[PDB]
């Protein structure tokens, strides 16, 4: 909390994290991912929501709730691959340059179109 | 015909023949399906020919040599507004409007400062499928409660989808079925109609699209109309109503047809609300009934039996037996 | 002069002489008006009952054509006649008073003599349709308000001051009073500040007195010459009548009279605490006004239940689809300030978020609203957690009112900018 109202948010996420707590450390990554994905910060929210799938299947360990969180990590997981490829479209149809490949911009975005295919995650 | 120049204008393109110059406008995207429209005229001096129009000058060649310019009369907004009055400024909105110039719009309404006028503009804004500067029109405007509805719409991509959603926010429901119907997730529709309470329309897109919504809404229906009053069709939808999973649901629509029918003349086919009924609130709710029609038949009878059971006392202080009021007499608390 | 004014039977009579037949729409010490037939007034007070005459004479109660009845009291000289409905009360200035039933060919006495002084001068004396209601003790007007019920025979006063009722708005004195011409429970009360505030109330037997309605006196208008349905009727500051439709009532002015006597059973039912019985009164009724003021009456008590139902009645399918997603929620004064932001109140929305504690939803509604400094205010103190981004939604604003130099800095203060 010391770096929390010092608002080092993302070290104190790694705190609550580190200290056992399930709560504060699940309701403030919530709210982290779902600030960077408010703006264009995809790829942070891709990196966030890696952290979640992990994390919430440490969680997991606890046998009572197994199969709640199993599905949660799942998902999770799904929605740190979709967001890290779409950051990449993002930069290319925003930017005046573009920084990849076309191959590797023609893919990504096969991907995607063959994993988006009727829901968007927020923001996509 | 020579098309509008102007960057930042989209597909007007003013006709011209001969003492006239017409401002069609065409219109892509709107609720309502593309359409062409037409803005306005303006006249022409004799012997001028049309070459180019940009922001409305209508560079127009003579008949010796020297290209005159003209005003388009439906782009009159370019100079300044201090000169217009409320009264000349109001038919200059609208025509802006129809050009689909919603800058010039924001400018001339910030000057008017009216609140129709701005409203006017903000249903302009959603019809043609404009979600962004329709919202800042709404945030100036203060209305907050679909402020957030459009905000929460902001990332629909899908063109029938968003065409139904900025139709309902415009309380046009049947448009909006229609596109719902043609859209990605037609479920919508059937959302749009059990949330409107039109449950008849909410059963025939359900059928349609949703089966597990049947026996839900139809029992939600038959509890429409039986606060309505119909106790028939109520009754019947009761019986359509009864699912397999839900209990409460299942004993509910029970207790639904024993009321409604019990209402009816059924004391013999309500009869069953004496056996049908799976706990004491259903008895006390038929004691209710069983007050309802000016019973002693079974006012006596479910104030005999129900968790209301010292109710026999009135039940059948309403008749002469006494057997029920003294017996109970021991057991009831009003002395 | 003291302008005698008067209503009854939607005849509003003035001296000046304006009298004014409000169901027909023309307009043209004391007087006295019904449809037919106008009184001008020796008596304290004279009144017309169809044909007949209430003349007080000494300590007695005559009648004659335009010598017929008697009336004889044993009790000082009344000076105080009203008639509504079926029934006459006769009262004094000696706390002495009677209620003489009019239903039958002659006036007959529905109650006998009694003694205010007893149970508790008199200022003024009004009447109910029914007659079981018959009052202002005092020669200042006093802040209690007395009431004797026939029937069950005994008194009520309610006191201005203290806001309690004694079975045997604090700076106001009730210095006039009027009743409903067709509801004998609804009782209205003119109280001047010891400015000047209109209060009408619905007496029920069985929940006791209610607070109604209390709206301030209209600056046009002067004194609280009664009602009659659906309009409170003043006498105009110089038409010299004003009709202001009952806030409940605004919209149904042109229905039937069951359609307003429906809309009636709802406004009594909201004076009491029975929002059940109020809708379930009111369920033939197809104007979406209706559904919108019990739709603020489900706001201003916390009952969303009945809620859902409404707002499909009247069409704002926003509203619903809204209230369907908030009930996600886990908070029960938020899903109310939600419904309330869907249905045009936004202060007890701003309320109702500050005391549920749910500061994050409040910075998103002023957000919504104009109010993107309070916003930062909310962000700044409470949050901490959306200030990134509260702070970037105002610069994205910023760039959207076309001011890049605000923008630039918030697009830094938000750590965005980069």
């Amino acid at each position: 909390q010391w770096l929390a109202e010092n608002d080092r948010f993302e070290e104190a996420q790694k705190a609550f994290h580190k200290a056992g707590r399930q709560r504060e450390a699940v309701q403030v990554l919530e709210q982290l991912t779902n600030n960077a994905v408010a703006e264009s910060r995809f790829n942070d929210a891709a990196y966030y929501y890696w952290m979640l799938s992990m994390q919430c299947l440490d969680i997991a360990q606890d046998p009572a709730q197994k199969d709640t969180m199993l599905g949660k990590f799942y998902h999770f997981q799904r929605l740190a691959e979709l967001y890290h490829g779409y950051h990449a479209i993002h930069r290319h149809t925003e930017d005046p340059f573009s920084v990849h490949r076309p191959e590797t911009l023609f893919n990504i975005s096969r991907f995607l179109l063959h994993s988006l295919p009727k829901d968007t995650p927020s923001g996509i | 015909v020579l098309w509008e120049n102007w960057p930042m204008d989209k597909g007007v393109f003013i006709a011209y023949d001969d003492d006239k110059v017409y401002t069609y406008v065409f219109h892509k995207d709107t609720i309502q399906g593309a359409k062409v429209i037409l803005a306005g005229s303006t006249k022409v001096p004799f012997a001028h020919k049309p070459l180019l129009l940009y922001n409305g000058e209508l560079t127009c060649q003579t008949q010796s040599g020297k290209v005159n310019n003209i005003y388009l009369s439906t782009h009159g907004f370019l100079s300044n507004l201090k000169d217009t009055g409320p009264d000349e400024l109001r038919p200059m909105l609208a025509q802006n409007l129809m050009l689909k110039r919603f800058s010039d719009a924001w400018e001339m309404c910030r000057i008017l400062n009216d609140e129709a006028a701005w409203n006017e503009l903000a249903r302009a804004c959603l019809h043609h499928m404009e979600v962004e500067f329709a919202i800042r029109v709404y945030r100036r405007i203060g209305n907050v409660g679909i402020v957030m509805s459009l905000e929460q719409i902001k990332g629909i991509e899908d063109y029938n989808l968003l065409a139904g959603h900025l139709a309902m926010f415009t309380n046009d429901y049947n448009l909006a079925q229609d596109l719902y119907l043609a859209s990605s997730c037609p479920i919508a529709a059937l959302e749009m109609r059990r949330d409107l309470q039109h449950w008849d329309s909410a059963l025939q897109l359900a059928k349609h699209l949703a089966p597990d919504q049947i026996p839900f809404i139809s029992k939600e229906y038959a509890i429409q109309l039986e606060f309505a009053g119909d106790y028939v069709n109520a009754l019947a939808h009761y019986e359509k109503g009864i699912t397999g999973d839900n209990k409460e649901h299942d004993e509910a629509c029970l207790a639904g047809v024993a009321q409604m029918s019990i209402r009816m003349g059924d004391i013999r086919r309500g009869v069953n609300q004496a056996l049908k009924h799976p706990s004491r609130v259903l008895k006390r709710d038929c004691g209710a009934i069983l007050e309802n029609m000016k019973q002693f038949s079974e006012a006596a009878q479910l104030y005999e039996k129900g968790l209301y059971y010292d109710k026999a006392a009135s039940v059948y202080i309403r008749s002469k037996n006494w057997a029920k009021v003294g017996d109970l007499l021991p057991h009831v608390s009003s002395p | 002069r003291a302008m005698s004014s008067h209503f009854h039977q939607q005849v509003a009579a003035m001296q000046v002489l304006n009298v004014c037949f409000l169901s027909t729409g023309v307009a043209h010490s004391g007087v006295f008006a019904t449809k037919d037939a106008v009184a001008v007034w020796e008596t304290p007070v004279l009144a017309m009952h169809e044909e007949n005459v209430y003349t007080v004479e000494s300590n007695r109660v005559q009648v004659r054509t335009w010598v017929k009845q008697l009336l004889l009291f044993s009790e000082g000289n009344p000076c105080f006649l009203d008639i509504c409905g079926n029934f006459l009360v006769v009262g004094t200035d000696l706390a002495h008073f009677k209620s003489f039933d009019l239903s039958r060919r002659e006036a007959k006495a529905h109650c006998s003599c009694r003694s205010l002084a007893e149970l508790v001068g008199i200022a003024s004396l009004r009447c109910s349709s029914s007659g079981s209601t018959i009052i202002l003790p005092s020669n200042s007007p006093d802040s209690k308000i007395c009431f004797y019920d026939v029937e069950m025979d005994t008194v009520t006063v309610f006191d201005f001051k203290t806001g309690q009722i004694d079975r045997r708005l604090k700076n106001y004195v009730p210095v006039n009073h009027f009743w409903d011409q067709s509801e004998p429970r609804l009782f209205v009360c003119e109280a001047v500040q010891e400015d000047v505030l209109i209060l009408s109330f619905f007496i029920s037997e069985e929940h006791g007195f209610l607070l109604h309605e209390s709206f301030p006196r209209p600056a046009t208008s002067h004194s609280l010459l009664g009602m009659e349905v659906p309009y409170y009727y003043f006498t105009r500051k110089p038409q010299m009548v004003s009709r202001r439709p009952l806030r409940d009532f605004v919209g149904l002015e042109d229905c039937d009279k069951a359609t307003r006597d429906a809309m009636l059973h709802f406004s009594f039912f909201v004076t009491i605490g029975d929002m059940d019985e109020a809708f379930k009164s009111i369920k033939l009724i197809k104007s979406e006004a209706v559904w919108e003021n019990m739709a603020r009456m489900c706001v201003k008590t916390q009952r969303l239940d009945v809620a859902k139902v409404c707002l499909g009645n009247m069409g704002h399918a926003r509203g619903a689809r809204a209230l369907r997603e908030a009930e996600q929620e886990p908070e029960l004064e938020a899903r109310v300030a939600v419904l309330a932001t869907q249905l045009g109140m936004l202060e007890d929305a701003e309320q109702l978020y500050r005391k549920c504690k749910r500061h994050d939803l409040l910075n998103k509604f002023y957000q919504a609203a104009g109010r993107w400094q309070e916003a930062l205010q909310v962000a700044e103190h409470h949050d901490r957690v959306h200030l990134r981004s509260t702070y970037h939604r105002y610069a994205g604003h910023l760039e959207a009112s076309a001011d890049c130099s605000r923008a630039l800095s918030y697009y830094e203060k938000s750590d965005t900018h980069r």
